[PDB]
RNA sequence: CGAAUCGCCACUUCUCUCGGCGCCAAGUACCUUCAUAUUCACAAGA
RNA sequence: GUCAAAACUUAUGGGCUCACGAACAAUGGAUGACGCUCAAGCCCAAUUAGUGCCCAUUAUUCCUUUGGUAAGGGCGAGAAAGUGU
RNA sequence: CCAAAACCAGCCUCUACUGAGCAAGAACGAGGUCAUGGUUUUGGCGGAAAUGGGGUGCCCCCACCCGUCUUGAAACACGGACCAAG
């Protein structure tokens, strides 16, 4: 999706790594001037076109359209609350919340990711009498040849 | 990355004397690393010019100086250089840019390359922001428009450092490495 | 724990069966060892001199001194725990067997007891 | 008293064991010696059948997570201490004070299977990543 | 028993990068198994890499050529070369790694069915050519320098997609069945893990 | 014959342009064995 | 980039380049080799990014030796007025 | 004897001005370390153990045959099969 004023891309890589910002404005091909009154580190600044990925979210804008007019227009979409609804920015803050994440909150996902494991195959060992499993589907089957003898 | 080149306007006079009681003071913008070279281009106009010399004279100011802002704009800059090539090219490029030094620094690296030129073979001459139209040049003029939208095409996104991989599972994002 | 523990040898001793292993310093100039070329052999220098306190001292930790007979071992007697009666090779078992249960006697330590 | 062990790691939180036989235990730090001296973790070993045993603080990591486990009484580890009766009794007296202490807990229920837990830098993971 | 092999698949993998990588990780004890060496890629039209390779094929001991450079033309055994030529090819450190790597031509029916494949990131081909500068495929190149068995591998590899593929919806009812059995499990008695999940994304 | 190695799987193991699970109760309920193997030490175990 | 220590192929830097490109006619074959081409090339700048790293017989520091016709102090086993053991 | 941890010391690493910048100064905190010094502690091993040496092989790495005259020798320059006595 293209990328324009008004855009809001992600930064990728840098300092500012997750973080999101409306393109204000368009320096050259290679340049962007990311803004965004959101978050306290995402004032204007030169993010580089290879740092960033434009998101499909896109408030209109004017270039090099003032901040306060900005804080303004994306409050009337809240193309930022909107956008964290994404599992695309769910999957960002998720693994930000693993990598910020305490050895026991750890603990307290295994027993989670092993709570649903567990009954991912209650679900299934249920639902394993209709077909097929190699356990449960190749035996229903492999009998016919049991019952043919 | 940050401009090369910090704007530095260096302030400086040929030391008075009996034989010059209240001389001159030369204000001089350069575009230099760091205020050692911003003050030695500044003696090199001196006695390239004024035939003032470094012994003679003495900065007065080697004070680097303020950015306009941080919007985008548009810069002409106008660079004399050299070349056993060509001798001394007075050439107006237009940069488009956040700011005098960026823009300059760009006119460095933009003439290191289509002219295998030094640092010290140049000379920047001035560096006007421009207005929108009056760049005749027709490479920025395309990024004039409010409405400009263009893809970031073909994109090769390397991970951030930390997730970096050097082998993956093939239709997955597994690591392997 | 000494600088060097190998032998400073004689270069190419090894091909020549002749030559005793024994240091002799290199000499011409094409010498590869003497040009201290960095792949060849070392040459002995005041450099590998040992610690000047641990010098002289055996693993024991005496400092070996010859012996010969019975009277010898009275050299040591106020410095037992400093110097180690090397009894000599030529003294007889006859007279190792005196110079032994003399230097049992006396606290003093021997080598070759 | 005197005592340099780290701030991380204070009585009553809970610390893996990165070495000896008790790898990936995850073990409620009791006590530190009365010197400057070895940490007395215990499992307890009701749960992951740690005993009360001495650990040196350089071969365990201390989480973040604890307990206020300064009701209970770890007094009966001293030093002198260090299977016999008056050793079997002093942990049985010990660790159903020290269970306790972690059930007063809201969310005492977690601790307890968080106990239970076992660590294993199993394959792909990066310790050095994590916080804890 | 199976060692802890990794078999790189190399399609669309520069391949002197991947040539490169993988060399790299031989060294660092990684028991690779190269697979679909054909498919790699080099830059330029293939014209300029059949002359690259043709001069390289000119090059023969006079004396007596049987003992000469030996002119491989399998994509594989030119992957090989081009990886021992990366590593220290007469200590035994170099040797040794070198027997590490397995390439082959297609991905074989032992490598096959076997684990997922690996890639290089780093050696893929859109990560490194410019997309529209001109790229020659390796296995297409040595077609015309002498590789016999570029359509026998062809025949090969239609066949394991045709069969992957029929495998690929032989158990589509299968993975389908987890899928909704694992959607059906957040809805189990997994009720303050519920919340647990939801952090972290899960 | 004592060994080094230390994730598995027919949910990856097709193609072409967050795979699942496992990590100490077969499960989220901690029922419940672990000590003296006496604070590292090849995991004394696979 | 591998060989090769280091950018696990760093840059959240600029340009340029399609075919070569990387200080001081005849045995087949040499950017050192491979290979590289949004470079692993060239010019430029950089150092984690508009918020570096690697390698010396070098430097510094530590230990030891040796020399000083160098500077001082001293005179459980030792304490010698001593160039040199 | 092998280890490991600690302590102390050492050692090392990790405001000001200016118009957001510097040519700019420390602090707190923490880490590292004995191939640094002094303080033990704690375990492991104990006919054998242990450190050292020696021997043989390997591994990785380094490494042009010496003497010679010569500006220059690995030289496609000379002398050089082995050893003993001289
Ligand atoms: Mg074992
Ligand atoms: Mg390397
Ligand atoms: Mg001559």
């Amino acid at each position: 999706n293209y990328i324009r004023a008004g855009r809001l891309v992600r930064i990728i890589r840098g300092p500012r790594q997750d973080r999101v910002g409306v393109v204000v404005d368009i320096i050259d091909g290679n340049r962007v001037l990311v803004e965004n009154p959101a978050d306290k580190k995402m004032w204007r600044h030169v993010q580089n076109l290879k740092n960033v990925e434009p998101l499909k979210f896109s408030v209109e804008l004017s270039r090099n359209c003032s901040t306060k007019t900005l804080k303004n227009v994306l409050a009337e979409k809240k193309i930022l609350e909107k956008y964290a609804a994404t599992k695309s920015a769910r999957r960002i803050a998720a693994k930000r919340a693993f990598a910020r994440s305490t050895d026991f909150e750890r603990y307290q996902l295994r027993v989670a990711k092993r709570s649903r494991a567990f009954w991912t195959r209650k679900v299934f060992d249920e639902n394993d009498k209709k077909k097929p499993v190699s356990w449960h589907k190749v035996a229903l089957k492999k009998l016919q040849k049991n019952a043919k003898k | 990355v940050k401009p090369h080149l910090r704007h530095y306007c260096v302030v400086g006079r040929e030391t008075p004397s009996e034989k010059n009681p209240a001389p001159t003071v030369y204000k001089f913008e350069v575009f230099a690393p760091n205020f050692v070279v911003a003050k030695s281009r500044f003696w090199r106009m001196m006695r390239e010019k004024n035939k003032v010399k470094s012994t003679h004279g003495d900065v007065l100011s080697c004070k680097v100086v303020k950015d306009r802002k941080l919007a985008a704009r548009n810069y002409s800059v106008d660079i004399a250089y050299y070349s056993q090539r060509c001798g001394y090219t007075h050439m107006v490029k237009e940069f488009r840019d956040v700011s005098k030094a960026g823009a300059v620094s760009q006119a460095y690296h933009d003439l290191a390359s289509r002219h295998r030129a030094r640092y010290h073979n140049i000379e920047v001459l001035g560096v006007k922001s421009i207005p929108n139209h009056q760049v005749k040049r027709l490479s920025i003029s395309e990024y004039h428009a409010s409405n400009l939208s263009f893809p970031l095409l073909h994109r090769r996104v390397k991970a951030p450092r930390k997730d970096r991989v050097v082998f993956v599972k093939k239709n997955t994002k597994r690591a392997v490495v | 724990v000494k600088k060097r523990t190998k032998r400073f040898t004689r270069h190419k001793c090894e091909l020549f069966p002749q030559l005793s292993s024994s240091w002799r310093k290199p000499r011409g100039e094409d010498s590869p060892v003497r040009r201290r070329y960095k792949g060849q052999k070392a040459m002995p220098n005041k450099g590998y001199g040992s610690d000047r306190k641990t010098k002289y001292i055996t693993p024991s930790g005496f400092k070996n001194f010859p012996i010969h007979n019975v009277q010898d071992l009275y050299m040591l007697l106020m410095q037992n725990r400093k110097y180690a009666g090397v009894i000599s090779h030529t003294v007889g078992a006859k007279s190792r067997k005196a110079i032994v249960r003399k230097a049992h006697e006396l606290d003093v330590r021997l080598i070759n007891g | 008293e005197y005592t340099t062990l780290r701030k991380s790691c204070k009585p009553g939180t809970i610390a893996i064991i990165l070495a000896g036989r008790f790898r990936g235990r995850r073990v409620v730090i009791l006590k530190q010696l009365p010197r400057n001296g070895p940490l007395v973790i215990s499992g307890p070993m009701k749960y992951n059948g740690v005993p009360i045993r001495r650990i040196d603080s350089r071969y365990i990591i201390a989480t973040s997570t604890k307990v206020d486990i300064k009701n209970v009484d770890v007094s009966g580890i001293t030093p002198d201490i260090f299977v016999s009766d008056a050793r079997a009794q002093l942990q049985k007296k010990v660790d159903a004070a020290l269970i306790e202490a972690i059930r007063k807990d809201p969310l005492g229920k977690e601790k307890a299977g968080y106990l239970h837990s076992v660590f294993t830098i199993k394959p792909g993971d990066a310790p050095h990543r994590m916080r804890w | 028993h199976r060692p802890e092999i990794i078999v790189v698949d190399l399609k669309d993998h520069v391949l002197g990068r991947a040539a490169a990588i993988v060399a790299k990780q031989l060294l660092l004890g990684k028991k690779i198994t190269a697979v679909r060496c054909e498919q790699l890629t080099i830059a330029g039209t293939e014209i300029r890499n059949k002359i690259k390779y043709l001069q390289f094929l000119r090059k023969r001991k006079l004396s007596n050529p049987k003992l000469g450079p030996f002119h491989h033309r399998s994509p594989s055994d030119i992957f090989l070369r081009t990886v021992r030529s990366m590593l220290p090819r007469y200590t035994k450190r170099g040797q040794k790694a070198l027997r590490q790597l397995v390439a082959y031509e297609g991905i074989p029916t032992n490598v096959v069915r076997t684990g997922g494949r690996v890639v290089i990131p780093k050696a893929q081909r859109h990560y490194c050519y410019r997309s529209e500068r001109p790229y020659t495929v390796l296995g297409n190149m040595c077609k015309h320098v002498g590789w016999k068995y570029s359509d026998v591998v062809k025949k090969l590899e239609t066949a394991r997609v045709e069969k992957a593929a029929r495998h690929h919806k032989k158990t589509e009812k299968l993975r389908a069945a987890w899928k909704s059995a694992r959607k059906e499990a957040l809805s189990k008695v997994s009720k303050n893990n519920l919340e647990v999940l939801k952090k972290f994304g899960y």
